């Protein structure tokens, strides 16, 4: 029945470190995180310009042209010194920059029957074929190379082909007339040619109010073919202050956890001492270890957030008009969110060693252990249809339909067919044939192994009981 | 009794109005207009001349855009602020402030928010302080706090011409700035065609980040006769009255000959309640419409004047919520006069051993429910709007357990850990469903 | 085993009933039907004007104006290619220069009294007009405006041979005040601008009706086209249509004429079925009303009668419409009613046809092949009425309170009826939330979660009640 | 256990064929395929003009000239920069500044007879020419207009060396009335509008292709472009289009040269599974046709044959196509025949994959009885035939009526195979209420709910009946024994 488990002082001395840890990732969350970002993504992707172009909508060279002396510089700028107050409450930090990697002059070698009426080829993007010298008027930095020691900065595994941290650049100035000097000089010389690969625009803002920093990254990608893809990464960042009631409890709670861990480690390498042998057979222990790595690493970029922190505070206010980089940050701010998050699940979880509750956790595991051997041998034999089909869908359709474009797409689109979200219309216009076939097929094969499992486990069950019984 | 519960479900499945949602609808479909384009303070000028006043001046001279609604006395603009600390932080990033979140404005300026001159008092102006209870007292509960009854308080309305007259001294002599907090437009309506009073509030309220959220809340209340609503509805509704009045008495000489153990029987509990629930509806009514009468009153002594009538539509908002409980308690006592005129056990006692699958199995399912909106909310809570909270995320995953909210988004977005979370729950739910299905099979054969 | 009920003589027989009332009734449906509506409600449905008013988006009387001097003048009337080169028949206007104009246009307008309700005692000397809801006993039946013409003296259903309609919000009558358009489009343009400066809609109108008719002539088919708009006495303004696509002259090529043969082994079958069904209840006199598959001959039977009578009035009607048509153009010619009524005609065969089907499956039968649930029902027929009736009163419970909290602002919750069937929808998993949660913001989420709580107990409890039975004994 | 079978070496020549065979098929499919289907095509159709008319937006026949005049020449030229400034390559048209235009666009039309009807007497008067839907028996071959270009005058499907096509109505055919479009912008302005003067598009026309096609040399890809419009006899215009990325010309690259090595061991592992099936016939004279692994074994090899077969035949008409656009430019080469059989010939090569892998069980199989089911094929054989016959009666009986009710108003009614499916997506919970219901508030509400009462019904049947079978047998099997 229900009955605490294995003692009475574990389960108080970790409702204790339950409690504790649920208030160490809410006091990194703030509730006006989405009002930020739903009203940046609203500012700088669905602004149109004259002749109606966002951000979201670029689809040539012209259109990348008009979307960046237009509304880019429009939302950029705002006024009622020499500062930018977006809104009037979102400070601008630096220096927006632009950013471009482009592919060399001679790296796909055209065929025998075209090479007299196309003279040069360019690749698709690969840090091997690379451009890295100047071109236009060879002069300022944005038609010259820096590699990506000189640019401090990191890849993007935007679409396609995770591209470098170098390339040729544009700190935009101060004023809204400078800025506009800069770009139509950028456009009048072609920067944007045969050989651009990818376009970055980058920068971030910080509101005081809320503590906030949204930063904004917006990628085009021009592929080899022509036209662009625009892709983008608004994300935000805390910055916690020590002042208050609240921040003082939070740095108590802190050291409250890193004790708790240091507990629990000594407590199972303390237990590892008796019984070695077995220690590996419980699953909870498999569970605790996880646990105490996910918290070690938690602790560890808590630290290295601050550090980088105040580095860039201090590179920031003491040259501002420069290029402060935000973004390495923020994307390992949202890896450290997506972390946490999982080790809450799993402290949640976790207390099923603990406080127990009968006829559901007594006989999962019963059960599990006599439902195998015969489930093994019915994954493998799931799995190979399953990507028999996925390698269908993705030769079928897949230059016509996006979610079949590749395999790993293919894979989690059965699975959201599966769960029930399919799209019938492209599939069926796709193939007119063999889309209905496909989708068809599909579910049949599923229903009917999920039946045949069933019943599987249903004879075990009758068999099992029928020897046990009358035997 | 029969014919007891049989009135008291017909008289609380009916009282239906059909008008009430084409009102609203049309009111919303018409004020709305527009009125999500306001992101600063600097663009209520073009809304209110474009889409406010061609509304609610209407070509007919005192209805509201076709006829049909009349405009009840003057329209109220009301505004909070925050108070003007001076902050323009610019050298401030080393040891960054904090703003306070106990200000509000309470003190009288003049003209341009400068301070008053030697007449220390509490004038009637648009700068000057209006309280609460010297204002309607109507604490509105906007979209992400509770603004009070209070502000700084303007009339313009009755023509279109005072209106730009005042719309445009307003935007000349910087009323709004940024200093301000929620702004509300409000105004009454009354409809003759079908007698409905409408109450609207346009609230502008601004967020943390320089930028408002825009909403519309109406209210509106049927004052009919309460007693004319035609034949055949004054007797069902009398002979109900007296009946229950019967029951009343019946209870009443049920209690004086027991003195307790009252409260200890089901059957007694559940007709006090429906006899009490009974008469203060009625209560309320007659309540409502004397409060709306009086009210009246003093818009035929002086119109020209704002007028609120927000105590009849909350004791209205109170006799509708006294009626879900009727409807509640009147389902409970006819399925227990059923269940025990015609031997009909729900369960065959399959559901519980004594004590303990009550709360055996309602602490898995709060568990499992609160690891899994807890994960979601931390995960997805910053970009999708279903996730924002930690209730949210209960609603959403209950959802997504009935089937109403599909996976599409948060597989879009995190394929790899979203689909091995969904993963996870179907596991769970299908070992569940086998275990009852062997211990099923095996409780039988043993 | 699937072993065969009553003689071969009779198999037979019905089969071959069963493939003469399936040619009869799939010989007649036209494979270009779908594409003639659709491009008829994209034309006059979904062109906008300058200032981008089309007809769904009608909003106002200004706007209804909008749209009536627009984009309705401008689809109604074609005399030139695109080349603006003029086509070579006259006086008519073809639609997409195939889809003969057929009569006048009209226009049709319900109103109501100045008076018909009484004001609130204390809006009484401020309020000096009530104009009730629409009902057939209030209806204003005296001339306004110049008070002379069609469009200003009012119309009796009798004289204006006319019909109901049900509508979105009541069923209103056939007569009122109508006006028919001329002939060419600026004739028809003065007359609108004369209907619009003396002013026709004013707040005592109601509904507002526009009916049309077209005929293509490559294929063979009628289009009757009807858009209503409804001012309710709320205000605000609903648009909605009707466009039929008929068939009423049926007998053109060869294809139709073999059709007229299954007609008359159909009205033999007919025949042979109420003969045949006499005898089987001359014999069993009262014992016949015990076996259900003697109701649905009968209702089969009964359904084909209504079919073949309706036959012969819709050929009396078409010829009375052409005839009236040739002789006295530049006139209404109401092919509504006759539209209307074909196309419940054809529901009628829908169904019976559907019934024909499960005849066939009692002619053959199956020992038991899913008889297993019907067992288990007869058998614990006790508790499953008793847990029928506790779904059911906390079914309706639910639906009048989902009523009550929202149903102001939600539409799908605004009646009864919407009530239920969105609470049935909700069971399959088709429901928008964010709509109840925007309207109330702590009863939603109750609302919600005890309800699909309450559905999975209901759900959990019978399947532990049935498969608890499959195993009672051994 | 894992219970191999059959001679372990043979399933270590299997999987070998297995890999060659995917190395052979995913070493000629493209990643960046999808990206290039996807900017022409939102080049070409979602490019609106002046009045803004998208392709996709044509609704009548003089959108059909709004769109041909505005958005079409616009992005069929291209020769500057987005700076104005003049591009380096001449005379070609370099669409996105990387993709060759091939030859020259064509437009080519197909209308109908004039006294292909009967115009039943009571409009015999009004209404004097009926033009009926299209239909090969039922064309026009007669000059009209000027009657002297090659726009108008009828060119026979032999003459033009053209195919058919298979579009949403009918399935049209290869001859017709065609303008090529060569030369610059001003000279295809001055065509369009010659056609547009002396009316092109009349109440005959019934279909209007465009074909054109473009090559990128970046990626070895083309792209072939067809753009339909039908005109039906109701009116009105109905778009579509095809538009189909695909590798023609193989070898330009290093991994090719060595995918060829693939090819060849291909070509000789056919030799080595054709030389031993028929060994199992002369030991098993006729017993060979007893299980269907030897009637996948033969699907395969007939697959893998005729793949053998078109890889020739397309080499050859490649070579054909090149050679004369480079010995007479300013005229249409017909890619689109090509087009359509290079992707016929991947979609019968993804499909021989897929068998191929699910063959796999033919060697290595596990032990869960049969299929740990066969349990249930035992009062199977007179229980799920009459499951199914009983069933599907319903089944299509719903599937007649909702065509008959609904069809005229809703799409996916529009025809008999569309209301089978769309029965099937509502088992699904994908359905779409509010269209039924407004096509009847009173039948679509009795359709819907009666139809998912049907379906719940048979579902709990089917259900607690294999329960309940499966007990009893149990329950036998061990009374018997004691
Ligand atoms: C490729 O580009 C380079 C620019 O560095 C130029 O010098 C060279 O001539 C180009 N090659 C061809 C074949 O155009
Ligand atoms: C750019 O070119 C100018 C001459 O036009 C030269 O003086 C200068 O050194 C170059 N580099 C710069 C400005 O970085
Ligand atoms: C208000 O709107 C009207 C009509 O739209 C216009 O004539 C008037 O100039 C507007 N007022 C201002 C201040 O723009
Ligand atoms: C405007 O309203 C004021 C009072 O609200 C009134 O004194 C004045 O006469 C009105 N003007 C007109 C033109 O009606
Ligand atoms: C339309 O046709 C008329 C006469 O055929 C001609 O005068 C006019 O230029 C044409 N074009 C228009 C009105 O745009
Ligand atoms: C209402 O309409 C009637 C119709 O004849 C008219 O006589 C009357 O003057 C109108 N106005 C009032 C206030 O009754
Ligand atoms: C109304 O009809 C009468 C009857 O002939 C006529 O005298 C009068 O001129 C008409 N008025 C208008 C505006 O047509
Ligand atoms: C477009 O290019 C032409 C070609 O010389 C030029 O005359 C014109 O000024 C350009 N227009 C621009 C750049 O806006
Ligand atoms: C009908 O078609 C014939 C066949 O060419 C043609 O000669 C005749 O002129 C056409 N009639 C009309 C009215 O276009
Ligand atoms: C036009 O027609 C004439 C005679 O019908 C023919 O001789 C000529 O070649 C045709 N083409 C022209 C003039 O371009
Ligand atoms: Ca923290
Ligand atoms: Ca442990
Ligand atoms: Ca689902
Ligand atoms: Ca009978
Ligand atoms: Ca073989």
């Amino acid at each position: 029945e229900l009955y605490v488990k294995t003692t009475l002082r574990e389960l108080v001395v970790y409702i204790v470190f339950l409690v504790d840890i649920c208030l160490l990732t809410y006091g990194m969350t703030s509730s006006s995180a989405y009002y930020y970002t739903k009203v940046m993504s609203e500012l700088f992707l669905h602004t149109p310009s004259d002749s109606g172009v966002s951000f979201q909508t670029i689809s040539s060279m012209s259109d990348f042209w008009d979307f960046a002396q237009g509304p880019l510089l429009d939302s950029l700028y705002w006024t009622k010194g020499s500062h930018s107050f977006i809104y009037y409450e979102n400070l601008l930090l630096g220096a927006p920059r632009l950013r471009q990697l482009r592919v060399r002059n001679d790296s796909c070698v055209v065929h025998e029957d075209f090479r007299e009426d196309i003279l040069n080829c360019y690749d698709v993007y690969s840090p091997d074929k690379e451009d890295q010298l100047p071109f236009g008027p060879q002069n300022g930095t944005a038609w010259t190379y820096h590699s990506q020691n000189e640019l401090g900065g990191s890849s993007h595994w935007g679409r396609l082909t995770s591209y470098s941290g170098g390339g040729y650049y544009l700190d935009l100035p101060g004023s809204r007339q400078a800025s506009a000097e800069a770009l139509q000089g950028l456009q009048e010389g072609l920067w944007l040619d045969r050989g651009t690969r990818v376009v970055f625009i980058d920068f971030s803002v910080y509101n005081a109010n809320i503590n906030l920093f949204c930063i904004l990254r917006l990628v085009v990608e021009f592929p080899a073919t022509g036209g662009t893809i625009p892709s983008w990464q608004i994300r935000t960042v805390k910055l916690i202050r020590y002042v208050n009631n609240w921040d003082f409890f939070i740095v108590g709670c802190e050291v409250v956890f890193c004790v708790f861990i240091f507990y629990y480690v000594v407590e199972e390498i303390l237990e590892i001492h008796l019984h070695r042998l077995r220690y590996l057979s419980s699953v909870w222990n498999i569970l605790d270890l996880v646990v105490i790595l996910l918290s070690i690493v938690a602790v560890g970029f808590h630290i290295f957030r601050t550090l980088e922190v105040n580095r860039l505070m201090g590179k920031l206010l003491q040259q501002p008009d420069t290029y402060a980089d935000f973004e390495f940050l923020a994307f390992w701010q949202t890896q450290y969110n997506n972390m946490n998050a999982v080790n809450l699940f799993f402290a949640w979880i976790k207390i099923f060693k603990y406080i127990s509750f009968n006829k559901t956790m007594t006989q999962l595991s019963s059960t599990l252990a006599r439902c195998a051997k015969d489930i093994l041998g019915f994954a493998i034999m799931f799995f190979i249809v399953f990507f028999a089909y996925a390698q269908l869908g993705y030769l079928l359709f897949g230059t016509q339909v996006e979610n079949f474009s590749t395999f790993v797409k293919c894979i989690f689109t059965q699975f959201r067919i599966i769960l029930g979200d399919f799209d019938y219309n492209a599939i069926d216009n796709a193939n007119r044939i063999l889309g209905p076939v496909y989708f068809v097929t599909y579910v049949f094969f599923v229903f009917f192994v999920l039946l045949n499992m069933f019943l599987a486990i249903i004879n075990d069950t009758y068999s099992e009981v029928k020897e046990e019984l009358a035997g | 009794q029969i014919l007891f519960l049989t009135l008291l479900m017909t008289t609380v499945y009916s009282a239906k109005d059909s008008s009430r949602f084409f009102l609203h609808r049309a009111i919303w479909k018409r004020f709305s207009h527009r009125f999500s384009e306001i992101k600063t303070v600097e663009d209520f000028y073009p809304w209110a001349n474009g889409t406010l006043l061609p509304n609610l001046y209407g070509d007919y001279r005192g209805f509201i855009t076709d006829g049909n609604s009349f405009l009840l006395g003057n329209v109220l603009i009301r505004q909070t602020r925050i108070p003007n600390d001076i902050f323009f932080p610019g050298s401030l990033h080393k040891q960054m402030k904090s703003p306070p979140q106990h200000q509000e404005d309470r003190e009288n300026y003049g003209a341009g928010w400068v301070p008053p001159d030697t007449n220390i008092t509490k004038v009637d102006s648009i700068w000057h302080y209006q309280n609460q209870e010297s204002l309607g007292g109507y604490p509105i509960q906007g979209e992400l706090a509770t603004y009070s009854g209070g502000g700084y308080v303007v009339r313009l309305g009755r023509n279109h011409s005072a209106a730009t007259r005042v719309l445009q001294h307003l935007e000349q002599r910087r009323w709004l700035d940024h200093c301000t907090k929620a702004l509300f437009v409000e105004f009454t309506v009354f409809n003759a065609n079908v007698n409905l009073l409408c109450a609207v509030t346009l609230i502008l309220e601004s967020s943390g980040v320089g930028t408002f959220l825009t909403s519309l809340q109406l209210d509106s209340l049927t004052s009919l006769q309460s007693s004319e609503r035609g034949f055949a509805w004054i007797v069902s509704q009398v002979v109900y009255y007296l009946l229950v009045c019967y029951y009343a008495f019946i209870q009443g000489c049920r209690l004086k000959r027991q003195r307790l153990a009252f409260f200890t029987r089901k059957r007694n509990l559940l007709d006090t309640s429906i006899v009490l629930i009974s008469f203060s509806i009625l209560g309320l009514s007659m309540q409502s419409l004397s409060l709306l009468h009086k009210k009246m009153q003093q818009y035929h002594c002086d119109r020209d004047r704002f007028i609120s009538f927000y105590e009849a539509l909350r004791v209205n908002s109170a006799v509708t919520h006294l009626r879900g409980f009727l409807l509640l308690f009147a389902t409970v006592r006819v399925w227990d006069l059923l269940r025990h005129h015609a031997q009909l056990q729900v369960i065959n006692k399959t559901l519980s051993k004594a004590w303990d699958e009550v709360l055996g199995f309602i602490l898995i399912i709060v568990v499992l429910l609160s690891s899994y909106a807890m994960t979601f909310n931390l995960l997805f809570g910053w970009s999708i709007s279903d996730y924002q909270s930690f209730f949210r995320s209960i609603v959403t995953v209950v959802g997504l357990l009935m089937g109403t909210s599909k996976h599409k988004e948060v597989i879009a977005l995190y394929p790899i850990l979203g689909s091995l979370l969904v993963l996870s729950s179907i596991i769970l739910m299908g070992l569940v469903i086998i275990n009852l299905f062997v211990s099923a099979i095996l409780i039988a054969f043993g």
